[PDB]
């Protein structure tokens, strides 16, 4: 643990103070895991797991939602909306585009998430 | 100022506000802990 | 020298033949297409290869293909 | 085939094949491609419509 | 119309100079060459194979030569760790006396070059013991040149040309190949072994004049007769064992004991002699599986044309495959390309192998301790690998432009995975853009943390999956008590059997911390190995896109019709620069560098912060990209760059000149590759003006002077980008690591 | 044998060379109705008499070019340009017109020289005549 | 123990068996 | 101790006169050779 390494302290009692290493280097030390050279390593285990579920799971949410909004907008459209962002149909994929991860599950069963194998041009 | 809200939603426009309203959060990085490692949040 | 060939999808449009800088091309009477004329290539050994008669074809996949063969002084556009 | 039947391509070297154009206007001069066929897809060389047979298209909308 | 070149017609119509370096770059593309027909042109293959293997006889006889003639061999087996091998003698009547002083050690009567290509340790670890035995060798070898040049001289001869259904035996082949020249081979450097390299090893001499007499046992084939042949795993060598004395030595000559000799730190001869004759009884065995002409063997065609369907009978590992394997049999048979694009991949894997288990498990005396040859090793056969795997994927191209036959391959595999071949692009695609977006951006997090003053900040990945596979082989470097590092397990007593007799030698070597076998890995290691990753997966993106674009794509349908080495389609439907398949090959030459680049890069940080005992420096440094930038390539360039200066020259003189003619070749590729053709023919255009029409310059071109074409300056600038990154890093790392461990 | 007057020219660096003179000339003739500058392919501006001029050039890329500059850079345009290719021993060969028309029109009696009844997509694949000679387009049939 | 210098000598003389084989093969390939 | 050029190996005068007529005696009669091959006519 970052709390009694014994390297990690020599970046504890000499460093600015400031307001980037004074209310960090406590939170950090307090719930870190630290090797050898003081520094905090990011670590995969059963700890882990509710703690790298905010950074994995919570960016799927807000890039499927930039996904998403990114398709309910496209779909409904023509080569002047990608130009002028019409602010009305981005703000309708953008409230659809919030519960993106219901509407993306009824799509892969109902089959309109996939297109056709021959209705996509395709190369010789 | 008909065309004016029109050239307001056009791709550059919209692109540099979306940066700059997405890249705001200098004050969500600056408010609590400038500093935040994956298991600290 | 190039070789030029020109394929029944050609319309007669006579675009290949305006853009050719070194007249290899000129147009024949088909009745293969409702303009009644087709493309040709028999002074292909002024052909230098540089493919406007394939940029000025409109149908798609072009018409007219060129395929660049041996090299000579008239192909490589010498004039020493 | 006739005019305002969305047709799918069937020509390998085409640049929409496998996509679907409206037919413009059947030629009934007995050429060789007689179909003219329109695309909301340009092609690389800019050009939205082709001349193709008929053995070479499969309609998906018979016109209204 | 020249006679030059007489292997193409339409080239010696060619009135311009262009034809001299078309002859050059065409002139082992047999296939496309005037009148050739396909037994004509596989004969021509054999001869040319035969003058290959005699190049190479060639090759290695002059390295036994110049170490037997100006070498210190016998000087060096006195004291391998305190004396430099030497390559051969100087003369180069230019030198100034400080660079002749320079170049000559304490022990030379003359200017030579250190050797770094590791012969000295593999000879000594062999049984080479003086100049004469190298001579010896030297001259067997040019003796062997010699036949394999009348071999080939001898089968263009009418009489005795192959036929083409010779050629075309892929069974007689396989099991004279695998039983013969796997096998035979394999089993008579198994009887070099116990009755030269270890009898050698231990201090008695064997030559060939009393190894008739010596025996390798002391009971001579009488355990090997009887059935009990426990008895030559009976006395092995002991700990304190002094190479080439017998001093500690055994008498065993196969024993399994797994690990490391002590004194020397490479991999025991008992071993090598006892895994040589296990690897030659398997692959004789494995060379009688085929029929050649006694009824008995397999069918390789009949194999591979009923993994068809569905069913037990039929493929049934994946039964959706269509027509499954059928033609299969006869797209590797019938294409030359695909065989050699397959055997091009089987064999940058097996050197990429030789290069990651040759330095983890050094095989040669006292060569770990070589720190220059060790790392001039791994180098030269992983940029090797790199280019045989660019080579591979190069004719699996020209196969599918040359040889690929649509209706014989209907609906098998090969054109079941050009149907979806956009489905593999985009996927590789998104492998490499998730790489390089990750990798990068974790690199540059941690530069904007240093830079700003905390290194505590940075994102420190350990690499969990590799620590804990080093766990299971037995490494208790981490709180992991897995298979082999649980030393009461299922996998570490081999419970009905208790018969891994290798598990104590291997656990004394993998534990060891200052061996190569299985090193130490941290969060600096997890980042570098998804470089690599992003590398291969961008260079194989390129390879495969261009492989499986070959043929044709949506802008340009009739790529086959083209060849696979063409310019341009002209600049219509928005411009087609770089458009062939080779071009591809040409593209990833450049990518395939620097994935090697990022390799040997790692490697050799890795290893010089190992080997100077500052390993802190490469964990708490590679983990940003100034840490990579300053501590390894600023700060490992000072000896180098200083093998002159305006006091003096050292032996690194060389080293310095190379670097600096790397770096100049390496920008002149720049010039072939940013600027193109019609710029230079403009120019030369101006050149012949200035030239009619100049007194007294009685020459004129014979052959009309071009700028270089599109394709053969990208070749050009291609190859220059190459030879000078090769000498830029040889010279960088021979000095880096010659200067630092002298 | 060929008739016009050299256009009124200082000279340049850019006209014939050796390779004129030992491999092939070109000339271009065309009748214009006043005297007047045009720019010459070689670089600078000649100046075309009234009546019948004749310019030799070193290509037959620029002769053309030459012509189209005349049909399209003049008004009146400049339309009955012949161009001729000359050889070492003196003999020369009319060429451009080809027919005697002009190749973007059509003239019956002219006869096919690159048409192959196919539609490109469907050459005989190479795999097929590998050690044959020809290529894919220099054939007959079609898969 | 080093070489001689007739030892050098029949390196030198040996080697010209190669060195006309491969002039016969270069040859008997046909540039 | 080197003011010049030596051989401390067998036949160290054979550098000498190798290193002259491997890279510049015999080289350009090699370039005409060859020159004189590929500019040969048919
Ligand atoms: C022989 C033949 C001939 C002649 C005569 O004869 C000649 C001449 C001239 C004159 C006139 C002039 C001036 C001179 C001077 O100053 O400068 C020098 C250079 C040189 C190179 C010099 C040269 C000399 C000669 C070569 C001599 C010889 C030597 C020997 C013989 C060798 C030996 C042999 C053996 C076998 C190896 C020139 C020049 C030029 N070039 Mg020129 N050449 C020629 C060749 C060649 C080739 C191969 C190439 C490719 C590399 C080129 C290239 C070039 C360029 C880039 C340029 C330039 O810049 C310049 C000019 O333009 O101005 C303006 N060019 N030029
Ligand atoms: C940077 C990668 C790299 C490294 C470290 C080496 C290292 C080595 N190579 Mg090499 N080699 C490489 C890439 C590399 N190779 C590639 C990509 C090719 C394919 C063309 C070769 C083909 C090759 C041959 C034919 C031979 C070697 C040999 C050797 C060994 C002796 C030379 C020496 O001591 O150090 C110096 C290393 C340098 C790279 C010095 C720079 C010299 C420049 C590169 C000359 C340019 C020529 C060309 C680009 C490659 C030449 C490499 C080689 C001659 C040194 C040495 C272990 C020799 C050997 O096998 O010993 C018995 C030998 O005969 N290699
Ligand atoms: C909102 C529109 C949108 C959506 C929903 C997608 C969705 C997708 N793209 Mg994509 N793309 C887009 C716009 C979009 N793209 C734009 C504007 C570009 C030009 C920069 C690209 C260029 C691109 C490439 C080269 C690739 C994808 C790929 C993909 C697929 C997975 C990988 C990925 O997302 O990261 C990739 C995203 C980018 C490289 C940039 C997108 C960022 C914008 C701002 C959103 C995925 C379904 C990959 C694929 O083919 O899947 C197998 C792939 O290789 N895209
Ligand atoms: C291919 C292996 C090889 C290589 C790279 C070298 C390299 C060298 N030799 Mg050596 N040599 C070799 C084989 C080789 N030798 C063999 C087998 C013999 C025994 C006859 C000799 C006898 C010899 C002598 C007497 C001398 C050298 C010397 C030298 C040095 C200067 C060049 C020279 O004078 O050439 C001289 C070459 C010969 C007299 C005979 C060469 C015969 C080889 C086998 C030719 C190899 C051709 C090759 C396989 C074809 C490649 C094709 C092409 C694409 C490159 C140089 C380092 C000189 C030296 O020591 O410098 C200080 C010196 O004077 N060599
Ligand atoms: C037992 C009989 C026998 C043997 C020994 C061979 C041997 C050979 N054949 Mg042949 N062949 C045979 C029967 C045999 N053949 C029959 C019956 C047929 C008719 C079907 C053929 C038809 C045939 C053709 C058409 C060709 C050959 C070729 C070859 C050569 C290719 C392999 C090579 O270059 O060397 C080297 C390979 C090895 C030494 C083994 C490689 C194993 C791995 C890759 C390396 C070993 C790993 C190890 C770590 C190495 C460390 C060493 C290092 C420390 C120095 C080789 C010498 C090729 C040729 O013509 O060459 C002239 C070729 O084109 N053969
Ligand atoms: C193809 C490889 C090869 C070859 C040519 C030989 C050849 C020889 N061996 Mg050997 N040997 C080999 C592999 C080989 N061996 C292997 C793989 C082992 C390990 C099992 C041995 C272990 C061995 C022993 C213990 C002895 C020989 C002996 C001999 C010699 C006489 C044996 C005979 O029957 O006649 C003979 C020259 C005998 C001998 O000493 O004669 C001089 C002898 O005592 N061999
Ligand atoms: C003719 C070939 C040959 C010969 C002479 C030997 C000889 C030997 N093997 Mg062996 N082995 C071989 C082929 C051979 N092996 C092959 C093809 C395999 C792969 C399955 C093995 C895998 C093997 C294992 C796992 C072991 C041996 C062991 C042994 C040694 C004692 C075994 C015994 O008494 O019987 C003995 C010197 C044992 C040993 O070395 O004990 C230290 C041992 O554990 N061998
Ligand atoms: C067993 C190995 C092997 C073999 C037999 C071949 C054989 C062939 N390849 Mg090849 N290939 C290989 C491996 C191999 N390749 C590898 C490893 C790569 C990746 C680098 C390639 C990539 C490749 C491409 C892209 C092409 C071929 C082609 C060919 C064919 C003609 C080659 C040629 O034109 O003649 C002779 C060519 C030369 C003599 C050129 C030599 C110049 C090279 C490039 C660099 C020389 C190094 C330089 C001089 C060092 C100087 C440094 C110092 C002095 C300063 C021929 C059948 C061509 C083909 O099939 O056409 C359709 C083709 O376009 N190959
Ligand atoms: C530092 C130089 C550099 C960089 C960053 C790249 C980057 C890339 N190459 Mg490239 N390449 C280079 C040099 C470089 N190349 C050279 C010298 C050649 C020889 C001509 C090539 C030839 C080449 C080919 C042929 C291909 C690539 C491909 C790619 C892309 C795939 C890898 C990836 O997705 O990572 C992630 C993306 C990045 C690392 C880009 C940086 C993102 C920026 C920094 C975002 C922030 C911007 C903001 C303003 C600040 C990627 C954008 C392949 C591809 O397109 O895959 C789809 C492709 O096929 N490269
Ligand atoms: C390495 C030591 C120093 C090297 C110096 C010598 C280097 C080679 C010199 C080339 C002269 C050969 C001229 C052939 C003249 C000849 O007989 O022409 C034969 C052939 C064409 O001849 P033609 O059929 O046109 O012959 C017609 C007329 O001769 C009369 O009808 O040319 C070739 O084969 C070129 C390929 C040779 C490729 C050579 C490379 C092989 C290396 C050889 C190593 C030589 C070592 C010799 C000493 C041991």
């Amino acid at each position: 643990p970052c709390a009694s390494s014994p390297a990690f302290n020599e970046r504890m009692q000499n460093a600015p103070e400031g307001y980037y290493f004074d209310t960090p280097y406590q939170s950090y030390a307090a719930n870190l895991l630290c090797g050898a050279e003081g520094l905090p390593h990011q670590q995969l285990r059963f700890d882990r797991a509710i703690d790298v579920l905010i950074p994995f799971g919570i960016f799927f949410y807000v890039a499927g939602f930039i996904g998403w909004s990114g398709r309910a907008y496209l779909i409904s459209s023509p080569e002047e909306t990608e130009i002028f962002i019409d602010v009305a149909l981005a703000i309708k994929s953008f409230v659809q585009g919030l519960l993106w991860p219901l509407l993306a599950v009824k799509e892969l069963t109902t089959g309109e998430l996939t297109a056709p194998v021959s209705e996509v041009s395709v190369s010789p | 100022m008909k065309y004016f809200a029109k050239y307001l939603t056009s791709a550059p426009i919209m692109a540099t506000v979306a940066l700059v309203s997405l890249s705001v959060v200098l004050i969500e990085l600056n408010h609590f802990f400038p500093g935040l490692q994956y298991g600290t949040y | 020298s190039h070789s030029v060939k020109i394929y029944d999808t050609c319309i007669g449009c006579t675009q290949c033949v305006r853009a050719c800088p070194t007249d290899v091309l000129e147009m024949v009477p088909w009745d293969g297409c409702r303009a009644g004329q087709i493309a040709a290539s028999p002074r292909t050994e002024d052909c230098v290869g540089c493919k406007r008669c394939e940029t000025a074809c409109p149908t798609d996949f072009l018409s007219i293909r060129v395929y660049l063969g041996a090299e000579t002084s008239r192909s490589m556009g010498l004039a020493y | 085939v006739q005019r305002g039947s969305k047709v799918r391509i069937l020509r390998p070297e085409s640049y929409w094949f496998r996509e679907v154009g409206s037919v413009a206007s059947v030629d009934q001069s007995g050429i060789k491609y007689p179909v003219v066929v329109r695309f909301s897809k340009v092609n690389y060389a800019g050009v939205n419509t082709n001349n193709f047979s008929e053995a070479e298209l499969v309609e998906v909308e018979a016109p209204p | 119309a020249t006679k030059f070149p007489k292997f193409s017609q339409e080239l010696q119509q060619d009135p311009t100079t262009r034809r001299i370096f078309y002859s050059l770059a065409t002139a082992h593309d047999f296939e496309s060459h005037d009148g050739m027909t396909e037994e004509s042109l596989y004969q021509r293959i054999f001869a040319s194979h035969f003058g290959h293997l005699a190049i190479i006889f060639l090759w290695t006889s002059g390295i036994l030569f110049h170490v037997a003639w100006q070498g210190n061999f016998e000087a060096w087996i006195k004291d391998p760790l305190n004396i430099s091998p030497i390559a051969h003698a100087i003369w180069d009547p230019q030198f100034g006396p400080a660079a002749m002083d320079a170049f000559t050690p304490a022990g030379a009567g003359n200017p030579v070059n250190f050797c770094y290509s590791g012969v000295y340790h593999w000879w000594y670890t062999i049984g080479l013991r003086t100049n004469g035995d190298l001579f010896a060798g030297a001259m067997f070898l040019l003796l062997l040149a010699a036949v394999m040049l009348y071999a080939g001289w001898l089968h263009l001869q009418p009489r005795y040309r192959p036929s083409l259904a010779w050629f075309k035996n892929a069974e007689s082949r396989l099991n004279h190949h695998l039983a013969g020249l796997f096998g035979v081979s394999s089993l008579a450097w198994t009887g070099h072994l116990v009755h030269v390299a270890i009898p050698e090893s231990r201090g008695q001499h064997v030559g060939w004049d009393n190894f008739l007499s010596m025996p390798p046992h002391p009971e001579g084939l009488k355990p090997f007769f009887t059935g009990n042949w426990g008895a030559y795993a009976l006395n092995p060598d002991t700990s304190e064992h002094l190479f080439n004395t017998s001093q500690g030595a055994g008498t065993a000559i196969l024993t399994f004991l797994g690990g490391f000799h002590p004194q020397t730190e490479s991999l025991w001869l008992t071993d090598m002699a006892h895994h040589h004759l296990a690897i030659a009884v398997i692959f004789i065995i494995a060379g009688h599986m085929y029929r050649t002409n006694f009824g008995i063997g397999h069918s390789i065609k009949e194999m591979t044309e009923s993994l068809q369907g569905p069913g037990w009978t039929g493929f049934f590992i994946a039964p959706n495959t269509g027509r499954g394997h059928k033609g299969i049999y006869d797209a590797y048979n019938n294409s030359l390309h695909f065989q050699l694009g397959w055997h091009l991949a089987c064999l940058g894997v097996v050197t990429s192998l030789v290069a990651q288990h040759m330095y983890a498990m050094p095989p040669y005396a006292f060569i770990a301790r070589d720190y220059t040859t060790t790392a001039a090793l791994y180098t030269h056969h992983q940029y090797i690998a790199g280019f045989l795997m660019l080579g591979a994927f190069a004719h699996g191209g020209i196969f599918l432009i040359r040889d690929y036959d649509p209706v014989a391959n209907e609906n098998n595999v090969l054109a079941r995975v050009l149907d979806h071949k956009e489905a593999i692009i985009s996927h590789l695609s998104w492998v490499s853009l998730f790489l390089g977006f990750h990798t990068l951006a974790l690199y540059v997090h941690n530069d904007c943390e240093v830079a700003f003053g905390s290194p505590d900040k940075q994102i420190l990945v350990e690499p969990v999956f590799a620590q804990w596979i080093q766990a299971v082989h037995g490494k208790a470097l981490y709180g992991i008590s897995s298979l082999l590092s649980n030393p009461d397990s299922i996998a570490s007593t081999a419970w009905p059997n208790h018969a891994n007799v290798w598990l104590p030698g291997w656990l004394e070597a993998i534990n060891n911390g200052t061996n190569s076998l299985f090193l130490a890995i941290g969060p600096g290691d997890f980042l570098v190995h998804h470089a690599i990753a992003l590398g291969l997966h961008v260079t194989t993106l390129i390879l495969v896109k261009g492989a499986l674009d070959a043929r044709g794509s949506k802008l340009m349908p009739d790529k086959k019709d083209f060849g696979y080495a063409f310019p341009c389609d002209g600049p219509g439907r928005g411009g087609t620069c770089d458009i062939s398949a080779w071009d591809s090959v040409y593209l990833a030459t450049f990518w395939m560098l620097n994935t090697l680049g990022w390799v040997t890069f790692y490697w050799h940080w890795k290893h010089l912060a190992i080997w100077s005992g500052n390993v802190a420096q490469f964990n708490e440094g590679s983990t940003y990209l100034m840490g990579w930038f300053r501590d390894y390539l600023w700060l490992n360039s000072a000896q180098l760059i200083n093998g002159y200066n305006p006091y003096g020259t050292n032996n690194l003189a060389i080293w310095a000149w190379i670097f600096l003619f790397g770096h100049l070749v390496w920008a002149i590729s720049f010039m072939f590759l940013i600027t193109w053709r019609g710029y230079w023919q403009e120019l030369i255009e101006t050149l012949m003006w200035a030239h009619e029409n100049t007194p007294l310059s009685f020459g004129y071109p014979k052959d009309k002077p071009v700028a270089l074409s599109i394709v053969q300056a990208r070749l050009v600038g291609l190859v220059h980008f190459t030879v000078g990154y090769i000498a830029t890093y040889g010279a960088f790392l021979i000095a880096s690591t010659g200067s630092r461990f002298p | 044998a060929l008739t016009g007057s050299m256009p009124k020219f200082g000279g340049s660096t850019g006209g014939l060379l050796t390779a004129a003179f030992v491999e092939e000339r070109y000339a271009i003739t065309w009748t214009s109705s006043k005297e007047q500058v045009f720019e010459m392919p070689t670089g600078g501006a000649a100046t075309m008499n009234e009546g019948e001029n004749l310019l030799e050039l070193a290509r037959k890329e620029q002769c053309l070019a030459l012509g189209a500059q005349l049909r399209t850079k003049f008004k009146p345009k400049i339309t009955d340009y012949k161009i001729y290719r000359i050889f070492p021993n003196g003999e020369t060969t009319f060429i451009h017109p080809a027919d005697g028309v002009f190749p973007e029109k059509v003239n019956e009696g002219r006869g096919y020289s690159g048409k192959k009844d196919r539609r490109i997509g469907e050459n005989p694949n190479p795999a097929t005549i590998k050690f044959s000679g020809q290529n894919t387009f220099e054939t007959d049939m079609k898969s | 123990m080093a070489l001689s210098d007739s030892q050098i000598f029949l390196a030198l003389a040996l080697a010209l068996i190669p060195g006309f084989l491969a002039l016969r093969l270069a040859t008997e390939l046909y540039k | 101790d080197a003011t010049q050029l030596e051989g401390a190996y067998a036949a160290a005068w054979l550098p000498w006169i190798m290193i002259p007529m491997i890279t510049y005696i015999l080289p350009f009669p090699i370039f005409a050779i060859a020159f004189l091959w590929i500019e040969r006519e048919g």
